[PDB]
């Protein structure tokens, strides 16, 4: 029920390896997802149950953990791939979202 | 899960008293009286069953009528022909493994004492 | 009815040991008798589950368990909680009735 | 789970794989053979048998394993053979005035031998004092209830399960469903297995 | 294809109900469940309340409850919320969602929504 | 400096008997524990080694064995030496210490 995203603001230019955290109160059990809304348009979701990537629109964004840690590295980063990252639990059915990180230019 | 019982306070010899119990987060479907006498061992009065079936207490019967309120997820219990002895401390009881021969989650405890 | 008997009624002992308290029953009961922890303003606990098993309420140390007309109740050297009043439940006939109790300190 | 449900499963191809393609199964554990290697084996009949348990007993649900849900209800052999797949489902079987029909089998005076199901509503009761068919002080339904709600933590929330147990027997086996589909090349020398023609 | 294009988007003046309709394309609007994200101003998403396939199940976000009724008419195929008292904090932009998430088959907010404008004003 | 405390303090036994004295410990020793002889003007040897398993300085017969608090020596039925005194030596942390030991005589 409490999420909190760590990394507020990154600044990654290309090819930087970016890595975000958020971890909760109590074990979500692997159900855990990621979202990227880009500034002017709604979110998309780039992972679901915190280790599968979903429709596969995205294919550097690696994300792993399992219980509290879960973390979304991503790989090669391009310029395109900067928006502001949320997480949120998919199984309880109280969901909450975190705070959120921004992958800026420098 | 937290269990609240109340209603019981000083009252004059033969009077009939209500004891509400808040059961939460949990049904009526397994459940006990159980009485501790101030400063003296605890007896058990009363049980219920998932049948309904009620068993007063051998020492006192019929005094004692217990009223499972299953559809508001309460307990109640009727008092009758009070004595020194009815005086006590009542936890809603779940029960060890049900009533498996003894009881479990408690309440807080209702204080009742007769007075003339 | 069965006039379910405890003993010692007084009990004081300190840490690291093992403190023996044991209840005796008039009818032996063949596997089933319960224990429970008393603390002052407190609400008791199952200690043990009419002996179908050790019972928690308790960690796995503070386990006693007698059978038959002699049952008793010990708890293994690991610190003892504030010395509490423990009480037997009886685990076969209606009604199911409490042992009279041992009354527990520290000195 | 008291009436845990068996479906006979025959005569039908199945594609295993379209189970295995989602992979968020909170088990998927196959304990008679690899997941993968599923498809090209022929087997008699598949007993898909389905229950809803909470998701602390999920693993109980596997071979040679004991517990409260694994003894009394349904139990699994050391010898069983099948896939065990399971799946969170907070949404779709819990409700928020709370879920009250799913009931499971805590006092049962014999335990039950492999693939075995009791539906019977007999009173238990460990003791003495003849209990009739009405409960009392040691007599009790042997079907106590589940309570499911929204809110509750992952491992009490309802996790849906199915147990696959292929199995084999002397006569012709049907359930058999491989795909292995390449299209075929006409007029060059190619290495060809058709349906067995190798 | 897959759409779930969003309507009923207009300011409101506090303590005045507009029933927002969250239209439907290209899914089978039964088997999925809809539920409602809100992002305010400046802000992150929030989440309020869930109908599930059968339009059995409703459970509500605890710091709106009972303030809104969200109901799936299939046949309309549109998930309808209105809300009985708008506070002038929820002046976001409502986002519709869409979430297979209990079926051996599918996975959360899989495909989001444009969204509407709501406002709030004085 | 664990204060020893060991029991009874006199004891009296004669032939084809096992004798049994406790000593138990302040805080509780997880399997370590030491016995000694001492006959009156001679010289005190070794029963118990710190409890690493049961030790020489008597035949076979002569072990008694307790775990942390409840620590118990008793001698099986094979004659007795002459009975002596025994004491207990603390086996974990210095000073190892002596228990205050049971006189012992025949009757
Ligand atoms: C049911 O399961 C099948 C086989 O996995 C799957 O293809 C189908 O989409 C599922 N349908 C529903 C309504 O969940």
């Amino acid at each position: 029920i409490v999420l909190t995203q760590s990394p507020s603001s990154l600044s990654a230019s290309v090819q930087d390896r970016v890595t975000i955290t958020c971890r909760a109160s109590q074990v979500i059990s692997n159900y855990l997802a990621w979202f990227q809304q880009k500034p002017g348009k709604a979110p998309k979701l780039l992972i679901y149950a915190a280790s599968n990537l979903q429709s596969g629109v995205p294919s550097r964004f690696r994300g792993s953990g399992s219980g509290t840690d879960f973390t979304l590295t991503i790989s090669s980063l391009q310029p395109e791939d900067f928006a502001t990252y949320y997480c949120q639990q998919y199984n309880i059915y109280p969901l909450t979202f975190g705070g959120g990180t921004k992958v800026d230019i420098k | 899960v937290q269990l609240v019982e109340s209603g019981g306070g000083l009252i004059q010899p033969g009077g009939s008293l209500r004891l509400s119990c808040a059961v939460s987060g949990f049904t009526v479907s397994r459940m006990s009286w159980v009485r501790q006498a101030p400063g003296k061992g605890l007896e058990c009065v009363s049980v219920i069953y998932t049948g309904g079936n009620t068993d007063y207490a051998d020492s006192v019967k019929g005094r004692f009528t217990i009223s499972r309120d299953n559809s508001k997820n309460t307990l109640y219990l009727q008092m009758n022909s009070l004595r020194a002895e009815d005086t006590a401390l009542y936890y809603c009881v779940r029960g060890s493994g049900g009533i498996h021969d003894a009881f479990d989650i408690w309440g807080q405890g209702t204080m009742v004492t007769v007075s003339s | 009815d069965i006039q379910m008997t405890q003993s010692p009624s007084s009990v004081s002992a300190s840490v690291g040991d093992r403190v023996t308290i044991t209840c005796r029953a008039s009818q032996g009961i063949s596997t089933w008798l319960a224990w429970y922890q008393q603390k002052p303003g407190k609400a008791p606990k199952v200690l043990i589950n009419a002996a179908s098993g050790l019972q928690s309420g308790v960690p796995s140390r503070f386990s006693g368990s007698g059978s038959g007309t002699d049952f008793t109740l010990t708890i293994s050297s690991l610190q003892p909680e504030d010395f509490a009043t423990y009480y037997c439940q009886q685990a076969h006939s209606f009604p199911p009735t409490f042992g009279p109790g041992t009354k527990l300190e520290i000195k | 789970v008291y009436a845990w449900n068996r479906k006979r499963i025959s005569n039908c191809v199945a594609d295993y794989s379209v189970l295995y393609n989602f992979a968020p199964f909170f088990a998927f554990k196959c304990y008679g053979v690899s997941p993968t290697k599923l498809n090209d084996l022929c087997f008699t009949n598949v007993y898909a048998d389905s229950f809803v348990i909470r998701g602390n007993e999920v693993s109980q649900i596997a071979p040679g394993q004991t517990g409260n849900i694994a003894d009394y209800n349904y139990k699994l052999p050391d010898d069983f053979t099948g896939c065990v797949i399971a799946w969170n489902s907070n949404k779709l079987d819990s409700k928020v005035g709370g879920n009250y029909n799913y009931r499971y089998r805590l006092f049962r005076k014999s335990n039950l031998k492999p693939f075995e199901r009791d539906i019977s509503t007999e009173i238990y009761q460990a003791g003495n004092k003849p209990c009739n068919g009405v409960a009392g002080v040691n007599c009790y339904f042997p079907l106590q209830s589940y309570g499911f709600r929204p809110t509750y933590g992952v491992g009490h929330q309802p996790y849906r399960v199915v147990v696959l147990s292929f199995e084999l027997l002397h006569a012709p086996a049907t359930v058999c469903g491989p795909k292995k589909s390449t299209n075929l090349v006409k007029n060059k020398c190619v290495n060809f297995n058709f349906n067995g023609l190798t | 294809q897959v759409q779930l294009v969003e309507s009923g988007g207009g300011v409101v003046q506090p303590g005045r109900s507009l029933r927002l309709s969250c239209a439907s394309s290209g899914f089978t609007f039964s088997t999925y469940h809809m539920h409602w994200v809100r992002q305010p101003p400046g802000k992150g998403l929030e989440w309020v309340a869930f109908i599930s396939y059968d339009g059995s199940n409703y459970y509500y976000s605890d710091s709106v409850k009972g303030r809104f009724t969200i109901s799936r008419d299939n046949s309309k195929n549109t998930v309808y919320l209105q809300m009985n008292s708008l506070r002038a904090e929820d002046t976001a932009l409502y986002y519709c969602a869409r979430d297979s998430s209990g079926w051996h088959w599918g996975v959360p907010f899989d495909y989001w929504g444009q969204g509407t404008l709501v406002t709030v004003s004085s």
